[PDB]
């Protein structure tokens, strides 16, 4: 439980880290 | 009608032969004479007839010899067992007939020559009865003593020959102590007593795996969106 | 007193013992002799060196007294207790010892862009 | 033994196995499958195998200076390539084989529009 | 082989084991200590009578057949100088003898219980290392008829062990034998047996005395190792298209 | 006279017969009974120097011994097929992301 | 071993990036 | 000759002697006889459920009846760690999930750089 | 009382049951049919002899003693006319006498068992009401030696039960008996038994003849008690909201 | 020495008297009479002894009349009972001495006068084996045939005294259907078949306040009706 | 002389020695033996004049009964605060339903 | 004959004697006296009445009879059974006691209505 | 008790409303 | 299951009654 | 009985307990949870508690001329006001929950698209 | 002092004592004693299984074992109808749904109340 919190922690901050900065982005 | 044995024991070692004597005397013509050995089981056991009108009877291991003038006959056990360790007697004597017996010799066979071995005796108590236990040695002059202050009683040791061809003999005696008896051996010249018998590597390297792509895929992450942004501009 | 150091790199367990620098060293092991012996020639000793190759845990670990020529061997005040997972090609290395490779990775990635940046004039 | 002389040696502190051919000769001579693989000489008894994390299979024998001994076929699954496919793995299988083939058809869309 | 032990003015019973289908006289011998085995009389077993030997008045032996083909000695007013081993024989030549009965005849001197009892010992701690072996011992003691049988037997077998007797010493009015046996190592520790064949043995069963001796984070290391093993090869089928998207504009 | 490690399931003693005291080195705890230590787990190394006195067959001699422990569970099997096989290609990686920041300045 | 502690060594590196990023994207909206 | 074949599903193993195709045989490990009724001893498989490491590893014998087992052809050496439910991934399924992958993501994506350009 | 079936020329062993102490002379008598009881003769125990009739040499008679005050009569050569009942009697006056023991000489002529065969039959139905009682009724068949004992017992007591028996009545070659027993009203249902003495029984032991015999409504008050009080908390937010929605235009 | 009782059998009937002849014939002085009994079980039991030099012997119910100048003596049983019956024998006759018997006399004891009784007869198989049960009845004059086309075996009746005074009879008979038989009886001039016998006080208050509450329901869902409503127009 | 009124578990039975002759009320049934009449069930509240005669003891005296029963299982509890709470809510909830009928005309 | 009018209201439990209204009456119960012993204050007669409070359904609970002055208590032909669950503020009220207050209900809410519509000139 | 039958008097009084209104519904649809 | 059939029944007469007043009440 | 005084009376035709402190004295002094809560005079011997159907719970206990007896917790769940929660009384409080909020929607929509 | 602590959880009847933490106690019925091996008696707890109201209802005492019963501290009384899989409405579950289901309506048609305005 403690282990496979770590890989679905990573999961959810790359899909926003590539959501936040595909729509900073749009800003051109 | 007489059997006469005047041979009261013998003994004869191991692969040797023994001539057995047996004075009959009788009055008939034409008569039969039997040799039976008797074990210490008390059985009767039929050795060789010998017929009085034809020549020497043998069957295997046994030979009669036969003086038909004088009153004399005589058996033979060549080639000697440890098993013809028994009493054997003359028999002489048509359903009805009896078998005069004689009164019996007695054969005990001694094993063969053997180098001497030593004692090596040992010890076995049940509270208060003892009991000297005595291995293998090969010439029979034994001296089975213990050592205790207060005896009750001593009953005679018992030499029996082991299959190896030598002796063991046991001595019991009763004692009140029974537990400070140690038994003592004065056999061929050199005393024995029973004193000195009495004395996590490949977890850490996959851990290790897994943090490097994760690092190479927050990389190979970064250039595909860097170069999809070059695309547009 | 000093201390034998004892560097165990991969196999290789290299036992120093500075306790005699002016004379010739032997070893011991169970009270039983150990280098210098000239066979099984793994094992081998120097000014203070002892270097054992094919080490294991079950065996060759217990009592190794350095005495110098000349020395009865109960003389020595001093002994060592080696008791050594010795492994193949692994090192020990905790948690702050990858996390300082973490920061150095991120520091020689990100220290190259700004300077490729400023190539392009 | 009864022509019987191969034995591994196990349980100790390490991961490693040790075939020990219980034969009294001199210079025993070790084999895998009907070939010579190995040799060996003196000062050492037991042939090494590896780790039995690498899983040692085969079929080992030795020979003394006497006939040739009868083989001991070795199977060892200390697997640790092992992975579990209860309902948690298959389930976060199928996770990370749609929403990254969504992502990259949404980054295709919009290299495919530009063109 | 057994023995009897009735008292003066008795009468004993005395069967042959030796069976022999359709014979025709049935022999008795009698042998005593350091005499020979002398005739006493004979069975007719087509007429039914005995005919006795030139030393004795009827009235002191009968020969009875329970059934058929199996017969009996009766002796009637047992006097003290009665008592040997009798011995049953039919002709064929040669003549079979029937294994011995010894009688003894006693003035009722016993006056308690004359069964065997066991005393038995164990093996020596210092025997059991520098001998690879272990012995016994099995004392009896305190039986009167001494026609006494002691043999070995294993714990679950028919095998008979090699023991090696003593001889029956006397007591003062009671008698007294051992036996013992020698085992050798990898049979050790297993039971053993002394059974003792005797007349006076309670039940008439003979006696028998028996002698003693982690996984988890291992399986989501790689779960998760080969997961980021197959995300790296979808950036680099992206990295294609795009480079492949890129290098027509150049 | 050495100076005994005896050994627990998990507990690396230290023997006397006479009053250690301990010189340097990782102390263990103490324990309550005289003539005796503790040094604690099998896996945490310890390593120390701990002189002790006589006994009473061998008295007067002061004695010595360090003992010194590398049962490691903190160690890593470090490969040279899966190290240099992610090593050269983040190389690969960090030339590859210092292409596209020179591509737009 | 020291895999727990290990893994959110990068899940802390992340979360530097997307605060990094979340506060330049409320900057360059609002005002 | 001819080894004995093992084969571990999931957490059940279940090996195959085959040298004498039909006739009566039995099994041993470490000189405990199996085979006679759990455990199963067919009459060439044997099926140890529960396999657990720290009972069942060791010295395995496959003979027919009326012949000494020091008399047989050899023996196995069994050191088998399972799993409930798992697999192995040798080279057979991670050199297929790796092709399927890449044919279904070029199969995929060159249907939407299609779909997209239309 | 028993009896003994020996073939002709064979052994018969006729004991009995008399218990005297400290007797001096054993009598025997022999009865058969139609004639009287005569002795045969008579055994002195202080010098154990047998004195024998005016009629016969001896070698026919035999008085067994095989323990203490216990005495057989052993006959010898046995011919067909030796078949009656024998008692051994004692003085003391008047004469004891000891409960006869039948002997049957036959010349082979069985061939097969002649064990008893029961054939047990059960009380009718209509006998059971009108009677208040039922009648068992246990019939024997094919047993040669004739003197046969048929008394009826209890399931657990050690009573006997009023049994009538009928006359031994002969088949060709073999006999057969039976008896029957009449239990009142509430002795019916248990069990009995038709105990049967004999000589050709198996394994000695005679045989042993078993005989058989609302909370429901003030919950869904309560339940749709507490969803009326739910429906108009609700209607009451909504009349809030409305009146708040028309005070907005006056 | 002879004894002569020339009497075969005796009936007499319960509590009547019976006496009993011998003829003894001897050449003593001085010599007794003894008087035994033997039951059916075979068993000899002593009853009565006429010394020949005193009077007349008697012991309870038994008294012997004797006749010193002829040779007759003679037993009384008086008052009889039902187990006297027996065989009676006379015998002639210091511990060496034997008694000389008779031929032994029969004594057959007759139930007393009782009125007619009717038979009752029953009927009980065994599938093959049936028999026909007589219950109790006093003059011996009994009949008792089955009825059956199919005959194999029919074995006499077996007629004894009950302990009521009268008498019970069983007559077995093997045949072939077994079931459809029916004994059936000529006792006494009339004949007897076999086939006569052969056939709340608070769940009221909460339904209430239920009602109640639905009665409210029902008015506040018109109020905000009639109100939305009113907001509309 | 009373008339003994016993008890099954439900009938409520009237028992006498001569001949009961109603007078008048719950009749209940009849019975086929004299000198006895069923009312029936507990809860059904018989209740009526029942005269009888004498019996052996006390005979020339003709005797009478009522029978009267409150064995009620259909009474209900009345409680002074959910009737007097269910009522004046409903007073008010149609003083509002008479407002919106004078809001519209 | 004239019946004994049993008025159960709550607990009270009141019962008139109208077969002597022209005499001073008494009450017994079980061939006891009750009513007119002045203790237990709850009991009490009148001219005709007898009310019994606390009442229970174990006790008090059988022949009633009610007899003038002058009176021999064996005399009166009339007695009482009176068996009662008396309650506690409960009444006995059927199915038919309830539809004809829901009509009147419905007869007095929605004869409301059509009267506040024609005051609304 | 008395809950069976006084629970549909109110569903007596429903269908009342319920067929004045389908009646005064199909008035104001077809005509 | 006939107690609970009455609790059902005022359901299905609120929802016909109200719908069939609000669709009535379309009529202007 | 052991100073064991209370007992309580019950399996009678209403619905009422009796607590009854056989103890014999005069002026029994009742309690409850240490306080004097009542009191009695004669002619009455069984305090009342009440209905069984409006549960009493408590501590109770008396006194005679001797010293005081010891308790009895009285506990009494004859519930009445239990509801029963099996599978269709949870799932006919989502259609009274679920329909009314709906309709009340459909209503507030209305009222506010009117304004 | 004390007093006994009974919680029906379903159709099961728990209740402890506790007075003494840690001993062997024992516990009765109308003395018929119930504990030592249906019914449970813990170090401390007693598990009335199928608890119907006419045959388990009346005086139970618990106390320590070597200790009179009459003894004790004092008795119960127990007189509990229960049914299964039911709840019992007091006032901690009618003032929690009243509240949440104002709290849930008015956050809800407030919510329809800005989505129909726009």
């Amino acid at each position: 439980l403690d282990p496979k919190l770590c890989y679905l922690l990573d999961g959810i901050l790359f899909i926003y880290g590539v959501i936040l900065t595909a729509l900073f982005l749009r800003v051109k | 009608q007489k059997v006469t044995q005047a041979q009261s024991s013998v003994s004869m070692p191991v692969r040797k032969a023994v001539t057995l004597n047996c004075l009959y005397e009788t009055s008939w013509w034409s008569y039969y004479i039997f040799w039976y050995k008797q074990l210490p089981s008390k059985e009767m056991i039929f050795l060789i007839r010998q017929g009085s009108d034809e020549q020497n009877a043998k069957s295997g291991r046994y030979s009669v010899n036969f003086k038909k003038a004088a009153k004399s006959v005589a058996l033979t056990i060549s080639a000697l067992q440890l098993e013809d360790s028994a009493k054997y007697f003359c028999a002489l004597g048509l359903n009805t007939d009896k078998l005069i017996f004689g009164k019996g010799t007695r054969v005990t066979v001694e094993p063969r020559s053997q180098p001497h071995t030593k004692p090596s005796v040992f010890v076995m108590k049940n509270g208060t009865n003892v009991a000297c236990l005595v291995k293998e040695f090969y010439p029979k002059d034994i001296r089975i003593n213990l050592v205790s202050s207060k005896k009750i009683t001593e009953f005679d040791p018992a030499i029996v020959i082991s299959p190896s061809g030598k002796y063991n003999a046991v001595k019991l005696g009763k004692y009140e102590d029974s537990n400070s008896v140690t038994c003592s051996v004065q056999h061929d010249n050199k005393t024995v007593h029973s004193t000195d018998f009495e004395v996590t590597e490949k977890v850490n390297m996959m851990s290790l795996t897994v943090l490097g792509l994760r690092m190479l895929f927050a990389k190979t992450v970064a250039v595909n969106f860097l170069l999809t942004a070059k695309l547009f501009f | 007193q000093t201390p034998y150091k004892v560097s165990i790199s991969g196999t290789t367990v290299i036992l120093t013992c500075p306790q005699y620098p002016g004379s010739e060293i032997l070893w011991q092991h169970n009270d039983k002799n150990i280098g210098g012996d000239e066979d099984d020639k793994n094992i081998g000793s120097d000014e203070d060196h002892l270097s054992l190759k094919e080490f294991s845990e079950l065996e060759q670990s217990g009592y190794y007294v350095c005495y110098p020529r000349g020395s009865k061997p109960e003389d020595a005040n001093f002994y060592l207790y080696l008791r050594a997972r010795v492994c193949e090609n692994c090192m020990e290395m905790d948690v702050m010892s990858v996390a300082t490779i973490v920061i150095v990775d991120i520091c020689i990635t990100g220290g190259l862009l700004l300077l490729v940046y400023y190539w392009s004039k | 033994k009864g022509n019987h002389l191969v034995k591994v040696y196990d349980y100790q502190e390490d991961g490693s196995v040790l075939l020990t051919c219980d034969a009294e000769a001199k210079n025993i001579t070790w084999f895998k499958d009907g070939k010579m693989i190995g040799f060996l000489t003196e000062d050492k008894k037991k042939w090494n195998l590896g780790s039995n994390a690498k899983d040692p299979r085969g079929m080992y024998q030795c020979k003394g200076s006497q006939n040739k001994s009868k083989p001991l076929q070795v199977y060892y699954r200390m697997c640790q390539n092992c992975i579990e496919l209860n309902a948690a793995t298959i389930s976060g299988f199928l996770f990370a084989e749609i929403v990254s083939i969504f992502v990259l058809a949404v980054g295709v869309y919009f290299i495919a529009g530009q063109d | 082989t057994k023995s009897v032990t009735r008292p003066t003015r008795s009468s004993a019973e005395i069967t042959c084991d030796l069976t022999v289908i359709n014979a025709f006289y049935i022999h008795w011998y009698l042998h005593q200590e350091g005499k020979a085995p002398q005739r006493l009389l004979y069975y007719d077993v087509s007429n039914s009578k005995d005919v006795l030997e030139s030393g004795l008045s009827p009235g002191k032996y009968y020969t009875h057949t329970p059934r058929r083909w199996s017969w009996i000695l009766i002796l009637r007013n047992l006097i003290e100088n009665d008592s040997g081993v009798y011995y049953c024989a039919t002709w064929d030549y040669k003549k079979l003898f029937g294994s011995g009965t010894t009688l003894v005849v006693t003035d009722k001197q016993l006056d308690a219980d004359v069964s065997p009892k066991p005393t038995i010992f164990l093996p020596s701690i210092a025997e059991t290392k520098l001998q690879k072996a272990g012995t016994y011992l099995c004392l009896l003691e305190k039986f009167f008829p001494d026609v006494i049988k002691i043999h070995w037997q294993e714990k679950k077998s028919n095998t008979i062990l090699g023991s090696q007797e003593g001889n029956t010493m006397k007591t003062n009015d009671t008698y007294m034998k051992f036996s013992w046996l020698t085992v050798p190592e990898k049979s050790l520790d297993k039971e053993h047996r002394c059974i003792v064949r005797h007349e006076n043995n309670k039940n008439g069963v003979d006696q028998e005395i028996i002698f003693p001796p982690t996984l988890l984070l291992q399986l989501t290391n790689t779960s998760a190792y080969y997961m980021y093993l197959l995300l790296l090869l979808k950036s680099v089928v992206y990295f294609a298209i795009i480079t492949c998207c890129l290098l027509r504009r150049t | 006279f050495k100076i005994p490690i005896e050994e627990l399931e998990d507990r690396v003693f230290v023997n006397c017969n006479t009053s250690i005291t301990w010189v340097e080195g990782t102390v263990g705890t103490l324990l309550s009974d005289i003539t005796r230590l503790d040094l604690g787990k099998r896996i945490l190394d310890p390593r120390g120097i701990y002189r002790c006195n006589g006994t009473d067959i061998y008295k007067d001699k002061e004695s010595t011994v360090q003992v010194h422990y590398r049962m490691c569970q903190s160690c890593v099997e470090l490969d040279p097929a899966t190290v240099a096989g992610i090593i050269v290609t983040d190389v690969i990686a960090t030339l590859l992301l210092a292409l596209g920041v020179f591509c737009f300045a």
